[PDB]
DNA sequence: GCTTGACAAAAGTGTTAAATTGTGCTATACT
DNA sequence: AGCACAATTTAACACTTTTGTCAAGC
DNA sequence: AGCACAATTTAACACTTT
DNA sequence: AAAGTGTTAAATTGTGCTATAC
């Protein structure tokens, strides 16, 4: 049965998403929003940059400059070391 | 070898979750041997005036819209089948004929 | 109750399932026969995979796509309606077809005996043509109106028959006016005279033909009459035009139809309560067969009127669709497709109900509707039920297609296949070798089987280490073998125990857990004394290993299942890790004597010292170093400390012999002193010869005495001593060891010589053909003893091949003379002796003849035991399924009954001697009665484990019979006792209150059952004592005292009883002359005084006669000593309690004479607790009590009667169980260990009961306060 | 920190042609 | 088999709207 | 294939018309 | 004396089982 559940891939998704939210707290207010609104880990489905903006209160170009900033913090060694591992 | 084999379907890793759900709201329709069946839907939905029910009958809604009976016919009820390949003449002049033969043959 | 069944398990209860049932569980009505798309490979609307109605095939998105996430769940999409919601509620919501015309299910109209056929009083031949559309079946008829309008009918039939009549005479006056007119005018003229004749001869042939044609309609119009005139319900109309007469004329006095809706019909017109009563009255007034059919009806009618059930659930109107995750499509790699074949019945059924619904609407001619019900009710019966009216519906292949009813039924049923025995995780296997060097509770383990059986926990401690990142890189690095793994798997593997397992597993030893130690290469390394309890050999057998995961598991494991925990065997008591093989023939060249060796105690003073002494043991192997002295020699050491014998400590110290340092002087071997080494510090010193008989003895002396640590680590400390001296004891094979006897030849010609008599006297005519046979047969049967016996006494004491016999090490004389010597008489296929015989041995050769004549049971000895391992298991079952509900309750339940031992016969004058057989019925129980002698006291009071002290003291005291408390008598509602169960034989002490000592019961006879080899005598006799059946060769008892007439006749026998008393005589007609007659006292012949339960014939009593006469305490006796037989004589201890454990469970129950007016109908079997219950009741409210004698049965027959219907069906006829389950709308409780191995839960038996799995385990105080 | 203008790709949306599926009919005589 | 015809589903294209991205600027 | 077992028939019977 | 007629035994069919792991 091929379409089971793997049980050694159910507790490392689980194990990346407390590392992702672990990742994700040394970030700072505004950028974590954007990121997981962005991507929608909180709620499950994704926003785009009007709908941050109308959350935030400023136009596309604001959100997605914060956000192409966050990506650029993302690919610090220091918060690219402890996710590379995952794919 | 191994034959590995699936159900075409998946398996989504979201957690689950029980508090905000997108809205519903419970229609309710009756099929024709009084039943009653409770539909959810999403409040963004129109909602249709028949529904193939559980029991496997078809039932209208509890109000009184009336959409449609859509004019649909028989098909070919026989009839239409001899009203097509022979005429109303040719019929006339042989039924009575026969009504005659229930005259002759009932007294000899 | 509760539909989602989440760990709250009460009951579970059984019933039909009535129409309203059926469309209540199901989510919509299937009614295409389609499954899939054949290009879009998705699930067609309102068909057999349909999502609206099973649920979606992914998780959260419904079919068209317009919602796809969990933020929607529960709601409906209103384009699809599909559902959205996980995706695995498509195993489990299930569907149902609406049926255009009713059809029977299969299960109540096609069993044994047929329900339906019981309940309407048809017969099953009659029924098959009602509902398959053969017979009109007449369903009602008014009375009244057939009543009072009978005249005018009768008036109204004659003017028909009168004008059948009327133109009968009509035609005969033709026919007379025809002749008239024939002889008139070919008469008027001259004619011929004998074609006159022949002209009056035609006249007569039309005549006739008129007036025979008139009889035969008139007939047909009398027994149309005749039919009408005895009409009445639940008839049958074979003839299928005299209905249609009947419904054009007189159709409307009654109703008639054909098929499943006239079975409904008739079942709405049925007065269950008239039935039932008439059915009471016929069993309470009539007799003969009437009463005998008359309770098999009344079972089924009480049945239905009981319980709240109804009848019309067996006709049924909608059929449920099992949920389409259970009968999957499977795409296989390659693009091909798999069905599971319940696809094609469920399509057929559905195809034949659309085309009835079309032919209905279309109007069509009654053949053609009558054909298409015919075809949906075959269909539905072979979705049921496949292969059981008519031929199966096959594939392609020619093979049958599984139906329901074949995925429950068979060693594949779902029951014994999927829920009783399942395939584990944290597993693996592999072929086993000896591992002489461990300790007995370590096993070594393949450091890759090990790896990857302790998968997660090193994958856990390689990242609580700084070794991996995280869990992904752990499983990288422990699926490639990166080299710091290894360092891991040994911190990871410590203390945690393994179970290893070998089929078949016979015994409960057969299971052991052991701790694990990393051994390199790829065999598990098992330790060489725990192969007796596995029956395992190293010629490549394979073991399995599990992994138990919890912190209970492991404490069971530790602490249970330990290796060095059991030692003992529960079947017998002796010790199943004592020497064996090598360490027998080792420790019997160690503490043997041999006069004369070297260095031996001379004492030939006068001129010289003794030379013989030694000053400690240090100082006598400081001689064996050198070439002084043999290990075997008989010298005199001065031990300090070891312990002396009673008998030398008696008088040396008496009053404290304690030996720590004191010196005794001991006139022994070196060897002994080597051996008692090994044994305990305050062990006595033995100064024996270790046989193998000698060390089981020392072994169980250590078991009783000792604690469980000390008799394993001397077992351990035996078997390296063991193998140390049997490798350098000298025992090799050779054929200059293989002494031939020097007088064979001599031998051979003196009986060769008889045997030429013999068959010169055949050859003569003196004696016939098989008086010779026989004569040969015993001739060279005392050739065969005479030579044995030569090559007993030629062989030296020392040769290698009789030390391995006579150490009992291994193997018997039997063989030996086998192999020097002759091999004797070889049996035929037949089973007849060959009366040539075979005179080679194995170590002169043997012929060409001799060795064509010896495969011949060499053959049928392994076709034999394949088959008889066949057979033994088969019985284990059954034993373990009538007495799994037997297991130990409460401490005591202080009943006084108890039943009476042998123990020790007198003798002629002669004080008393043992009886053979005690260690089996009197060792390991309690007493009932205080013991007294005479006149005395009490020697042994109440209570007492009746060990060996206390039976050497009561056979002192003269005592020679023992009142024992047991489990025949135990007085408890559920199981049995502790103090009644008595010792448990496997731990020495008292039964624990959880022990399930019916499984053990039942694996202790099942076990040994392979080696009964073989009125009967072998494994069958076993197989018929405990099925309760009338052997074959039965023989009569008597049934009261008197003298026996005995009286030849007609070439049989005649026996008849006359009692003393007197009255009615006892006559036995017909005993066949191959049965001779039973010697007891001269013998037993004419003359003679018989006692009650007195045998008459050589044979086999039935048990049940002697139930029926001598009462229950007596059968007891019987079927204890009948099985116990067969295991003795062939050298099989198993103790007397396990068989009564056995044999308890049969005599549990009361058959039914008198009803009373209780609730029981007679002939039922009843069990004997709820029938002193219901008759404690009837006292109250009008006194009559049911009437019932007790009944014993055989273990499948009670086995089935039980009360879980849950535990039934997993064993036996599961169709039949689980159709009367429900008719009796039977529940279950759950209670035995059959049903909580089933449905997940914990057994209630050892740590599963609630006393010791409801334990609070807190610090103490001082402990808490000293923290 | 944040907004505006401008431009370009991506996504809906309507219509329309094609491909795909469902259903009726074929008359020497035939049992 | 084989063909004819209506009903239905799909895919393809044109056109509009959304969503995203670049350079400038206070 | 067989071994057992329980349900369902030929036939073997006295009893009552014809 | 024939002719059924129902009640009582031997023949007659069907059902269920037949070890364990790789
Ligand atoms: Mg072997
Ligand atoms: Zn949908
Ligand atoms: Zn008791």
């Amino acid at each position: 049965d091929s379409e089971a559940v793997v049980a050694v891939d159910a507790v490392s998704f689980t194990l990346l998403q407390d590392q992702l939210q672990s990742v994700l707290d040394t970030l700072s207010e505004r950028e974590a929003g954007v990121v997981r609104l962005r991507f929608g880990l909180t709620d499950g489905q994704p926003r785009t940059l009007d709908e941050i903006g109308q959350v935030y209160g400023v136009t596309r170009e604001r959100i997605r400059q914060i956000e192409s900033k966050t990506m650029s913090k993302l690919r610090h060694p220091s918060r690219s070391q402890v996710l590379r591992d995952y794919l | 070898r191994v034959l590995r084999g699936s159900r075409l379907g998946a398996v989504s890793y979201e957690t689950d979750r029980n508090h905000d759900l997108a809205p519903r709201q419970i229609a309710r329709y009756r099929t024709d041997n009084g039943e009653e069946f409770e539909v959810p839907f999403a409040d963004d939905a129109e909602i249709p005036g028949t529904w193939l029910c559980r029991n496997g009958m078809e039932g209208t809604l509890i109000e009184g819209d009336l959409p449609e009976p859509k004019k649909v016919k028989p098909p070919r009820t026989h009839w239409d089948m001899l009203l097509e390949r022979r005429s109303i003449e040719e019929l006339e002049e042989l039924l009575k004929e026969r009504l005659e033969l229930i005259r002759s043959r009932r007294r000899g | 109750g509760a539909m989602l069944d989440v760990n709250f398990f009460d009951e579970l209860r059984i019933g039909l399932a009535t129409a309203e049932d059926i469309r209540q569980w199901s989510y919509g009505e299937v009614k295409k026969p389609e499954t899939i798309n054949y290009r879009t490979l998705k699930p067609e609307k309102d068909g057999l995979f349909c999502e609206k109605i099973f649920g979606p095939t992914r998780d959260w998105e419904c079919y068209c796509g317009k919602y796809k996430r969990v933020r929607f769940k529960g709601i409906i999409c209103e384009r699809c309606g599909v559902e959205v919601t996980r995706a695995k509620v498509r195993r489990e919501r299930m569907g149902h077809i609406e049926l255009a015309a009713p059809v029977t299910h299969i299960w109540y109209f096609k069993g044994v005996p047929s329900r339906l056929g019981y309940l309407l009083d048809l017969a099953p031949k009659d029924l098959e043509k009602i509902i398959y559309f053969a017979a009109y079946v007449i369903t009602s008829v008014d009375e009244e109106m057939r009543h009072n309008e009978l005249s005018t009918l009768e008036a109204e039939m004659a003017v028909e028959r009168k004008a059948v009549e009327d133109q009968r005479d009509g035609e005969l006056e033709a026919r007379a006016q025809k002749l008239e007119a024939d002889l008139a005018e070919l008469e008027a003229e001259g004619a011929k005279a004998d074609a006159r004749r022949k002209v009056r001869d035609g006249g007569e042939r039309e005549m006739r033909q008129i007036r025979d044609r008139a009889q035969r309609e008139l007939d047909r119009l009398e027994d149309i009459w005749s039919t009408f005139t005895k009409l009445a319900p639940k008839q049958l109309i074979v003839d299928e035009n005299l209905y249609r007469e009947l419904v054009d004329r007189y159709g409307e006095y009654f109703t008639g139809a054909m098929g499943a809706e006239s079975i409904q019909k008739l079942i709405e017109n049925f007065d269950i309560d008239a039935e039932a009563e008439s059915l009471r009255d016929v069993i309470r007034n009539g007799k003969g067969q009437k009463k005998l059919r008359a309770l098999k009806r009344l079972k089924v009618v009480a049945a239905f009127q009981q319980s709240g059930n109804s009848p019309m659930g067996m006709v049924l109107d909608a059929v449920p669709v099992i949920p389409p995750e259970l009968r999957p499509m499977v795409q296989l790699d390659g693009g091909r497709f798999a069905t599971s074949d319940l696809n094609d019945l469920y399509r057929r059924v559905i195809n034949r109900n659309n085309r009835l619904k079309r032919l209905i609407d279309l109007g069509a001619p009654e053949i053609i509707v009558n054909n298409e019900k015919r075809m949906l009710q075959e269909s539905v019966d072979a979705l049921f039920d496949n292969g059981r009216r008519g031929r199966p519906v096959t594939g392609p292949g020619n093979r049958p297609l599984k139906s329901l009813s074949d995925l429950l039924k068979g060693k594949q049923g779902r029951f014994r296949q999927n829920l009783l025995g399942k395939r584990v995780d944290y597993s693996g296997r592999s072929v086993i070798v000896v591992g002489p060097q461990l300790k007995l509770h370590q096993c070594g383990l393949p450091k890759l089987m090990a790896l990857e059986l302790f998968k997660p926990f090193v994958m856990k401690r390689l990242v609580d280490l700084n070794h991996a990142q995280n869990i992904k890189s752990a499983k990288r690095m422990v699926e490639r073998q990166r080299p710091q793994v290894w360092d891991v798997l040994e911190e990871v593997i410590a203390e945690h125990p393994v179970l290893l397992n070998r089929a078949p597993t016979l015994h409960r030893l057969g299971i052991q857990a052991f701790e694990p130690m990393l051994v390199e290469g790829k065999a598990i390394q098992l330790h060489p004394l725990v192969c007796e309890a596995f029956n395992a050999d190293f010629d490549g057998d394979q073991m399995a290993v599990h992994l138990p995961l919890s912190a209970e598991a492991q404490a069971e494991a530790r602490i249970l299942m330990l290796s060095s925990n059991n030692i003992l065997s529960p079947a017998s008591g002796r010790p199943l890790a004592m020497p064996r093989l090598d360490m027998v023939t080792g420790l019997y060249y160690l503490t043997t004597e041999v006069p004369g060796d070297t260095g031996e105690y001379q004492p030939a003073s006068g001129d010289h010292p003794e030379t013989g002494v030694y000053s400690s043991p240090a100082e006598a192997i400081m001689a064996a170093d050198r070439g002084v002295l043999s290990v075997r020699a008989k010298i005199k050491v001065r031990l300090t400390q070891l312990r002396p014998p009673v008998e030398i400590e008696a008088e040396l110290f008496g009053h404290s012999g304690w030996q720590p340092g004191d010196a005794w002087m001991a006139e022994t071997t070196l060897g002994r002193v080597m051996f008692n080494e090994l044994l305990p510090l305050g062990y006595p010193f033995v100064n024996k010869q270790m046989h193998k008989k000698v060390q089981a003895a020392i072994i169980n002396d250590l078991a009783e005495r000792y604690p469980m640590i000390v008799v394993a680590q001397t077992v351990d400390k035996l078997k390296d001593a063991g193998f140390y001296w049997a490798t350098r004891s000298g025992v090799t094979v050779s054929m200059a060891d293989v002494l031939v006897p020097p007088r064979k030849k001599e031998i051979l010609d003196h009986y060769e010589e008889r045997a030429d008599k013999v068959e010169k006297q055949f050859q003569r005519g003196a004696l016939n053909h098989d008086e010779r046979n026989e004569a040969l047969v015993e001739i060279w049967k005392e050739a065969t003893d005479e030579v044995g016996q030569a090559l007993r006494e030629h062989y030296p004491d020392d040769n290698p091949i009789i030390t391995i016999v006579d150490s009992g090490a291994t193997g018997n004389f039997t063989q030996t003379r086998t192999l020097a010597g002759m091999k004797g008489l070889v049996t035929n296929p037949k089973g007849e002796f060959i009366p040539r015989p075979v005179k080679s041995s194995f170590r002169e050769g043997l012929t060409v003849l001799e060795y064509f004549i010896n495969t011949h049971g060499a053959r049928k000895g392994l076709a034999d035991t394949a088959l008889r391992t066949a057979d033994s298991g088969y019985l284990t079952r059954r034993l373990v399924d009538v007495s799994q509900d037997v297991i130990v309750r409460e401490h005591d339940c202080q009943t006084e009954r108890g039943i009476v031992v042998e123990l020790a016969e007198r003798a002629p004058d002669g004080t008393l001697i043992r009886d053979p057989y005690i260690e089996t019925s009197a060792y390991a129980r309690t007493l009932g009665t205080d013991a007294v002698d005479e006149a005395g006291n009490v020697i042994v009071e109440r209570g007492q484990d009746l060990g060996d002290p206390e039976i050497d003291a009561l056979l002192a005291a003269g005592i020679t019979q023992v009142k024992v408390r047991s489990v025949l008598t135990c007085a408890t509602s559920t199981g049995v006792c502790a103090t009644c169960y008595g010792r448990s034989m496997a731990t020495g002490k008292l039964v624990d209150i959880g022990e399930a000592v019916g499984i053990v019961a039942a694996q202790s006879i099942g076990e040994p059952g392979t080696q009964l080899t073989m009125i009967t005598g072998g494994l069958p006799r076993v197989q018929e004592l405990f099925e309760a059946r009338v052997p074959r060769g039965k023989a009569p008892i008597a049934d009261v005292t008197g003298r026996v007439r005995l009286e030849d006749g007609e070439r049989f026998y005649k026996i008849t009883i006359v009692p003393d008393d007197g009255g009615e005589e006892v006559v036995y007609d017909k005993i066949s002359k191959r049965q001779r007659l039973r010697v007891f006292k001269r013998v037993l012949s004419d003359g003679d005084h018989v006692e009650v339960g007195q045998q008459l014939m050589e044979g086999s009593a039935d048990p049940h006669e002697v139930l029926r006469v001598q009462g229950p305490r007596e059968v007891q006796i019987h079927l204890v000593r009948e099985v116990q037989e067969v295991y003795r004589a062939q050298g099989v201890s198993i103790h007397d309690k396990h068989i009564e454990v056995i044999v308890r469970q049969m005599l549990r129950r009361v058959t039914i004479i008198d009803s009373g007016s209780t609730e029981f109908l007679p002939g039922s079997l009843i069990d004997r607790a709820e029938f002193e219950a219901e008759n404690r009741r009837v006292v109250a409210e009008g006194g009559e009590p049911a009437a019932g004698r007790p009944v014993l049965m055989g273990i499948t027959k009670a086995s089935l009667a039980t009360d879980s219907w849950l535990s039934a069906a997993s064993f036996q006829e599961t169709t039949r169980v689980l159709t009367d389950a429900a008719i009796n709308c039977r529940s279950d409780k759950l209670n035995g260990l059959k049903e909580n191995v089933i449905i997940g839960k914990l057994i209630p038996a050892g740590t599963g009961i609630n006393r010791y799995r409801n334990i609070a385990v807190q610090p103490t105080e001082e402990a808490r306060a000293a923290a």
